[PDB]
């Protein structure tokens, strides 16, 4: 099967860069995607088939896969970006597989 | 120095039952007080689940209705739990505990996951 | 069934000063309140019972208070030791609630 | 653009059955290039997956294992909706529900619904 | 280790991609080595790779950057590796593969989605797998598949739930042979956009559920269909029911031990134009076995009969009329049967019949008769083959309505009888006639006399009698242009033998005892019987016991390009023999007793020669009798095989072995 595990929190000083990462065994082998949820908000799609955005994510958001992580990447970090970050995959059975969601905290 | 120690399964499957045992040493769990079963789900709340008195006459707490039991060994000094269809937010650490007043003595803790 | 919520003083607290966590309940449980210190190590201790009657070989910093819907715990004067998580639980009704929970941090 | 809109009741008593509607605009539910489904939450924090519909020959649905006996998702064409349903909802079925549009190739979700909050309890 | 714009590695005991090529290579192929991994990196300096063959190695996974840094890479081949694990990145960067070959990598499963990425691509073969199943992705994917391979798995089932992710695929090729089908559960096959052409050979399917396939293949734009070896027992009306809502043009059932064919099995296949029903144990073709196959152009009944047991009318038979329906056919193929004869109504209705095949298609055609082919006098008969047929006697007018006939095999036959030319009569276009190998053939002057069109003529091994006539049997013949006249032990010919056939382009005679006829002791003089033949380019004389030749037997050969008079007793040979052979290109005294290669003789002919060839000759190494020889040897363009080792002198006794070329 395939079992995303990501931190339980990260916290970031404004204008520093974050990073969450997103551990698999062979999770190189997936496409991931990475969603943002602040609180009482339906989740956004801010990095799919994790290394490009959608359109209208800022370019401060990035992501990259290798080996057995996955790391989002939140370059010049700003206010707003505090919410809760899960990254997903797909396999065959289920077609959608979340980690337990990080907790980004920004001072 | 009246302390309490827990043990029982680490691991139960879903829509089963579990059961833990608490052994007491130092006291006999029929001379007094009240002998609770406490329980810490994972974002660190609490909740009570039940006793059972010195007498035997025990009480269960409502938000687990009839999928409860606390049983004792006087023999061998010790109480039990058990806990019906152990769904998923029955993971928990659960402590054992005397109490008259308030919860004096606990038990060092034992995670069980479901 | 009964409503137990805690609130603290200064969030992160210097070493040596009082600290006060509050404890807020839903109806008059004539004083049957109690606090618990719980270190991260699991450990779970009574300090306080009945409001303001502690236990033995508990120091005298600390001292519970207050009378109806509102207490307290207060510490005379924080140390390292006091570092640890501290829940307000009643007995006045079945069945016997606790409330949140509060953790002391220092530097 | 396109935006998934959430309806229905918020309040079910157990034992019932919760019922709620994606309605889509900016997009056909039997468009290619997507899949409908619906994502949970209880409330700490457990964003869980329940099951998607799509359509290559005919309809197929893959619902996720812990409800592949009480949900039902099906698409409505006539109206450009699709529904949830759970049939004997315990209080565990308390949680935000969110429809979602997943997409090919690889089922990222582009869009989600508003969320509804639906509670199981007496 | 070796380029031309293509990088051929292949079989090099190679752990390591090589870095020596050049950087500017189209194909790299490094099959059968020791590789492992194919690290991208060792890839970067090789950008303008458009195939990549790599089968026969260790490869256990490809990471994704690899094809990143092919960008240009259309065909991939990772055949025969431990390629087991597809995972939705193998493949997600090969995006202008048009061909990705995945055979025998003990490929259980396929998970996700590993080909949704190859937009691109035509053919996809992952035979040789331990596929339980068809499926290949969740999503309708690959609508640019042309050729889905499949072959060769352990695929029980086709469900439309699996194969619907084709739905916008239009499939000329679906392999699904030697796989253990079981079921084809409804609507699998319009689950597939298109469907043209279907392969399950070697599938263990049987009468009855083969008339499921049928109906599932009901209203698709099924072309081809081959079930081969599929273990057909028998047929029924009812079989190929449902190809009637089809348009089917070709249908194999060949190598199915085929043995009863119920009547109007193939009633339902009115635009078929191939069948394939060779090698099968068909007991009895009844009348209408073959009813409604009126488009039909190609029929194929090579051993598709019952074998003779021990005769007890254990051989087969086919009823009058039973080809009567086939109004297109074209090309019919019966040969190696057992059929034990032809009927007078056996071929009627075959009104576009134009090649027809009966080798060895009969237990023996004893006797041809005026009656035998009368079923094919309506067809437009162009060629008709009767070889290994044991025919003995040939009868007059036997072939009178075989009008248009052009080409007659009788070959390897029992034929033994004397040619009045009455057998021919009928022959009206006739250009070639076979007559070699058989029993005895007996010449008369009009032994041809009723076909002058004739241009090819085949008289090899018939022990030939009566050439030697006043007019030869051949002056008829005014436009024979091949002429095989061998192995007959001819020891007389006339001198005015080959008169008249000012066109004869190729004559054969070897092994005959023509020999005496050109000593110059012969009673009478030589014989110049190739007087006249000027357009005359092949011309064999091998093993015909000449030990002589008459200085001016070739005098009008000034098109001859092949002289070949090998395996005779010829040691001299008359100065300017060969003077007037000026196309000459092939000279070939293999095998005789000559000594002395001198240039009086053999200048104009070596003057221009494409390749010579007079080995195991018993060479003089002497100056007057090889020297000019070994000059030109050395200096000549034209190629002497074997040269240097079947080329050697013989005389004087101190040189032996030495290779003429070296002194
Ligand atoms: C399997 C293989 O080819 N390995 C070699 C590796 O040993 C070498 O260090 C590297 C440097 O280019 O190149 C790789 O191709
Ligand atoms: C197609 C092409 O460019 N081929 C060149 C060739 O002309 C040149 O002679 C050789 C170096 O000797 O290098 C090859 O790459
Ligand atoms: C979009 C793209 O990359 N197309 C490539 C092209 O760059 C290359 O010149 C050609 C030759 O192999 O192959 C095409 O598939
Ligand atoms: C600039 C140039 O050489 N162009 C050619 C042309 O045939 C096409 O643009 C493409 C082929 O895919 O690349 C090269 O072969
Ligand atoms: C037995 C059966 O199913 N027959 C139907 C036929 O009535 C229909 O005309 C055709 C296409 O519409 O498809 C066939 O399969
Ligand atoms: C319903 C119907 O017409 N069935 C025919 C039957 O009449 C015929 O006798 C048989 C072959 O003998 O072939 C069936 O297709
Ligand atoms: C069974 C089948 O394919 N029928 C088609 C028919 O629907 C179409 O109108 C016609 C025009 O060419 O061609 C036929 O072959
Ligand atoms: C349109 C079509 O089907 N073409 C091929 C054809 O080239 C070949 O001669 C025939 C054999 O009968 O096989 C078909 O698959
Ligand atoms: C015209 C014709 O063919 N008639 C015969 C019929 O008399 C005979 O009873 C039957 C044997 O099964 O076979 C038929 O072929
Ligand atoms: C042995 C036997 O019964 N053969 C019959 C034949 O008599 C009949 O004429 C023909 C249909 O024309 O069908 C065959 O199966
Ligand atoms: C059956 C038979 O005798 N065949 C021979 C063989 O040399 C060859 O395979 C064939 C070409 O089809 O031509 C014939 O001379
Ligand atoms: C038998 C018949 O009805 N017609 C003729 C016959 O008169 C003639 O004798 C025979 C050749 O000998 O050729 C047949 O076609
Ligand atoms: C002239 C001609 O076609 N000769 C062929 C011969 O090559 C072949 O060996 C034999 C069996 O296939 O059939 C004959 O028809
Ligand atoms: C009764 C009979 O058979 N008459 C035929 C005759 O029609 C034919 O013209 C003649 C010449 O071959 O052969 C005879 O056998
Ligand atoms: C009787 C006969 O068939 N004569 C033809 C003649 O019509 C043709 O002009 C020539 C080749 O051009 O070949 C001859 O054999």
């Amino acid at each position: 099967d395939i079992v995303l595990t990501q931190p339980p929190s990260v916290s970031v000083a404004p204008g520093q860069t974050a990073r969450i990462s997103c551990s698999g065994d062979n999770i190189g082998s997936y496409y991931v995607h990475w969603y943002q949820q602040k609180p009482g908000q339906a989740p956004v799609l801010v990095i799919y088939e994790d290394s490009e955005r959608p359109s209208g994510i800022p370019e401060r958001f990035s992501g990259s896969n290798s080996g057995n992580t996955a790391t989002l990447t939140i370059s010049g970090t700003q206010a707003e970006d505090e919410a809760d970050y899960y990254c997903s995959s797909y396999d065959d059975p289920n077609f959608q597989v979340f980690g337990g969601g990080t907790k980004l905290t920004v001072k | 120095q009246v302390q309490l120690k827990e043990s029982g399964p680490g691991l139960v499957r879903p829509s089963q039952s579990l059961s833990l045992t608490c052994s007491v040493t130092g006291y006999s769990i029929t001379s007094g007080y009240y002998w609770n079963w406490i329980r810490q789900f994972p974002g660190n709340k609490l909740e009570w689940m039940g006793y059972i008195s010195y007498d035997g006459s025990n009480n269960y707490n409502p938000s687990l209705k009839g999928r409860i039991s606390i049983t004792r060994d006087t023999s061998k000094n010790q109480f039990f739990l058990k806990l019906n269809s152990v769904t998923t937010d029955d993971t928990a650490t659960y402590y054992c505990a005397r109490a008259y007043i308030g919860f004096a003595y606990w038990g060092q803790g034992t995670l069980v996951t479901v | 069934d009964i409503q137990l919520t805690q609130s603290t003083s200064s969030l992160p607290a210097s070493l040596g000063d009082r600290v006060t966590i509050s404890c807020r309940a839903g109806q008059d449980i004539s004083n049957h309140l109690n606090w618990y210190q719980q270190k991260p190590d699991g450990t779970v201790k009574l300090l306080i019972y009945y409001t303001s009657r502690l236990h033995s070989g508990v120091p005298s910093r600390f001292s519970g208070s207050g009378s109806g819907t509102d207490y307290s715990l207060t510490i005379s004067n924080l140390e390292q030791e006091d570092i640890a998580t501290y829940f307000c639980q009643q007995g006045n009704t079945l069945p016997w609630t606790f409330g949140g929970g509060s953790k002391l941090e220092i530097k | 653009q396109v935006q998934l809109q959430q309806s229905g009741p918020g309040l079910v008593k157990p034992s019932q059955t919760l019922s709620l509607t994606c309605a889509i605009s900016g997009d056909s539910v039997s468009s290619n290039s997507a899949a409908w489904g619906w994502i949970r939450q209880s409330p700490g924090r457990g964003l869980e997956w329940l099951g998607i519909i799509q359509k290559r020959s005919k309809w197929y649905n893959n619902y996720a294992v812990k409800v592949k006996s009480k949900i039902t998702i099906n698409p409505d064409t006539s109206k450009n909706q699709f529904s949830l349903q759970l049939s004997s909802v315990t209080p565990e079925d308390t949680a935000v529900y969110y429809c979602a549009r997943y997409s090919y190739p690889f089922y990222s979700i582009d869009y989600w619904g508003q969320g509804t909050l639906v509670t199981v309890s007496s | 280790t070796v380029s031309h714009e293509v990088a051929d590695c292949s079989h090099l005991k190679l752990t390591q991609v090589p870095d020596d090529l050049p950087t500017n290579i189209t194909v790299l192929n490094l099959t059968h080595n020791q590789l492992r991994r194919l690290p991208a990196a060792n890839f970067t300096r090789y950008s303008q790779l458009t195939s990549l063959d790599v089968g026969f190695n260790t490869i256990s996974k490809l990471e994704p950057e690899l094809c990143q840094k092919l960008p240009m890479l259309k065909v991939l081949n990772l055949q025969h590796n431990e390629l087991s694990q597809l995972s939705d990145k193998t493949f997600a960067f090969c995006t202008n593969l048009t061909e990705l070959h995945l055979m025998s990598n003990s490929i259980q499963k396929i998970k996700n989605n590993p080909f949704v990425k190859q937009k691109n691509l035509i053919t996809l073969d992952l035979s040789h797998n331990g596929l339980s199943s068809t499926k290949l992705g969740t999503q309708v994917q690959l609508e640019n598949l042309q050729e889905l391979l499949l072959s060769n798995n352990k695929i029980q089932a086709l469900k439309s739930e699996e194969l619907d992710i084709f739905a916008n695929s239009s499939l000329k090729k679906l392999e699904l042979s030697s796989n253990q089908i079981k079921e084809f559960s409804p609507g699998c096959f319009h689950a597939i956009g298109r469907l043209f052409g279907l392969f399950l050979n070697n599938v263990q399917l049987g009468p009855s559920l083969t008339e499921k396939l049928c109906l599932e293949l009901a209203n698709t734009s099924i072309r081809n269909l081959s079930l081969s070896n599929s273990q057909l027992s028998t047929t029924s009306n009812t079989t190929f029911l449902g190809l009637k809502w089809t348009n089917l043009t070709m249908l194999d059932l060949s190598y199915n031990n085929l043995n009863v064919v119920g009547n109007d099995s193939f009633a339902w296949l009115p635009q078929l134009e191939y069948f394939f029903l060779e090698y099968n144990n068909i007991q009895h073709l009844f009348s209408h076995s073959l009813h409604g196959l009126f488009n039909v152009r190609y029929l194929n009944l090579k051993r598709s009969f019952t074998k003779q047991s021990i005769s007890l009318a254990s051989l087969p038979k086919i009823d009058d009329f039973s080809f009567q329906w086939l109004k297109c056919l074209e090309h019919l193929n019966m040969e190696d049967n057992d059929i034990p004869g032809i009927k007078s109504n056996m071929f009627t209705g075959l009104i576009n019949l134009k090649y027809l095949s009966l080798s060895n298609s009969f237990t023996s055609l004893r006797t041809l008769t005026n009656e035998t082919f009368v079923s094919l006098a309506h067809s437009p008969l162009h060629i008709l083959n009767l070889t290994k047929n044991k025919i003995s006697k040939i009868e007059s007018d036997a072939f009178s309505w075989l009008g248009h006939l052009e080409v007659l095999d009788l070959g390897l036959n029992e034929i033994g009888q004397e040619l009045t030319g009455q057998e021919w009569r009928g022959l009206e276009n006739i250009f070639e006639i076979y007559l070699s190998y058989n029993k005895y053939l007996q010449l008369t002057r009009n032994s041809f006399a009723l076909v002058p069109s004739l241009q090819r003529l085949m008289l090899r091994r018939v022990a030939l009698k009566n050439v030697d006539s006043s007019p030869s049997p051949f002056q008829p013949l005014r436009n024979l242009t091949i002429l095989d006249l061998s192995n007959n032990n001819i020891a007389n010919i006339n001198d005015d033998m080959l008169e008249g056939l000012e066109k004869l382009e190729i004559l054969d005679l070897q092994h005959n005892n023509l020999a005496r006829l050109w000593k110059h002791a012969n009673p009478g003089g030589p014989i110049y019987f190739l007087k006249g033949l000027s357009h005359l380019h092949i011309l064999n004389l091998e093993s015909n016991g000449f030990d002589e030749i008459p200085v001016e037997v070739f005098k009008d050969l000034f098109e001859l390009k092949i002289i070949d008079l090998g395996l005779n007793n010829l040691n001299t040979l008359p100065a300017s023999v060969f003077n007037n052979q000026v196309s000459l290109k092939s000279l070939n005294l293999q095998k005789n007793l000559i000594t002395s290669v001198e240039k009086k003789v053999f200048g104009p002919a070596f003057r221009n020669l494409t390749e010579l060839d007079m080995r195991f000759n018993p060479f003089d190494c002497t100056c007057e009798s090889i020297a000019w020889f070994v000059n030109w040897i050395n200096e000549t363009h034209t190629n002497i095989p074997e040269l240097s080792s079947h080329y050697l002198c013989n005389t004087p006794p101190h040189y032996h072995g030495f290779p003429v070329r070296l002194f």
